[PDB]
Order: structure tokens, then C-alpha cells, then sequence
């Protein structure tokens, strides 16, 4: 019976393989599109960056303070 | 001695004692098939249909084979569009032997 155990249905996805054939679907840049900052290895913008526009966490103001009493 | 009949949407010209490969039919492999839809019965004298499916003609044939057709590969490819598709097909056939032609 050791060669009979099988996983429950839907418990495995098999993952996705990029750049493997034509019929595999997401190949030839595997789902990241044509030229662009995202198409380059190690590309992409940092967290909260809006292409030079002021981020929300920079346009909004600071308010309040952290009270040490609330931590105890 | 030859006759023309329509069985699977296409007319077949068959004479006595010859086998014809035609479209598959939901029929046994060893049961005589009757085709009352005959277009022409030919002899030394010629009789033609004034109306479709003659008047009393019928074709008697016996099924011989119930296999499949030859392998045909369907290849679809789009140039410079990173697309190609493969597919195969084997059309089913039900060969029959024409043993009797009526008048």
C-alpha cells in the first residue's frame, strides 16, 4: 500500500514553468510582456513609487504619536 | 449493372459484387444494410428518376469493415506570431459490400 498513497484532489498545482515551449502558454518572457522596466531581470520600481509622482505616504501628513503606556 | 445512391450525404457509384468505403453507420459489422434512396438503376436500357429516390429501387449491401481512415496531421502555424498548433485525425469508415441491386 506504500505505492498506493496519493494526494487529495486539488492539493497540488504543479506550478508554472516560464519559457518552455509554445503550447505551455506563458512562454517567451513567460507572462511579463515585451520591453519595459518590468521585462528586465531585477527590474521593477520600489515599494510605493509612483513613477516620480509624490507617493501617498509622502503627500499625506503625519499626525499623532506612539504612547509607551499603550504598550503595557 | 451499376446504381447510384446517397447514404452519408454523398452519392456513390457502385456495381454488383464490389465493395465501397463509405461514411460510418450505426450498424452491425455482419448485418445486411438496406438503402431505399437510389438515384438511378442502370442496365442495357436506361431508366431515369422523374422524382427523387426512384419508385421501388433498393440497394442490398453487407458490412465488411468498421475501422478508421488513414492518419492525417493538422498543423496550424502563424508566421512571426509565436503560435503553432498540432492535431491529428482519423475519420471513421464502415466499408460495405454491394451484393444486390433491385430494379
Amino acid at each position: 500500500r506504500l505505492n498506493t498513497l496519493s494526494p487529495a484532489e486539488g492539493s497540488k498545482k504543479a506550478g508554472k514553468r516560464l519559457g518552455r515551449g509554445i503550447g505551455s502558454g506563458l512562454g517567451k518572457t513567460g507572462g511579463r510582456g515585451h520591453k519595459g522596466q518590468k521585462s528586465r531581470s531585477g527590474g521593477g520600481v520600489r515599494r510605493g513609487f509612483e513613477g516620480g509622482q509624490m507617493p501617498l505616504y509622502r503627500r499625506l501628513p503625519k499626525f499623532g504619536f506612539t504612547s509607551r503606556k499603550a504598550a503595557i | 449493372m451499376y446504381a447510384v445512391f446517397q447514404s452519408g450525404g454523398k452519392q456513390h457509384r457502385v456495381s454488383e459484387g464490389q465493395t465501397v468505403r463509405l461514411e460510418k453507420l450505426d450498424i452491425a459489422t455482419g448485418e445486411t444494410v438496406e438503402f431505399a434512396e437510389v438515384l438511378m438503376i442502370a442496365n442495357g436500357e436506361e431508366v431515369k428518376i422523374g422524382v427523387p429516390f426512384v419508385d421501388g429501387g433498393v440497394i442490398k449491401a453487407e458490412v465488411v469493415a468498421h475501422g478508421r481512415g488513414e492518419k492525417v496531421k493538422i498543423v496550424k502555424f502563424r508566421r512571426r506570431k509565436h503560435y503553432r498548433k498540432q492535431q491529428g485525425h482519423r475519420q471513421w469508415f464502415t466499408d460495405v459490400k454491394i451484393t444486390g441491386i433491385s430494379a
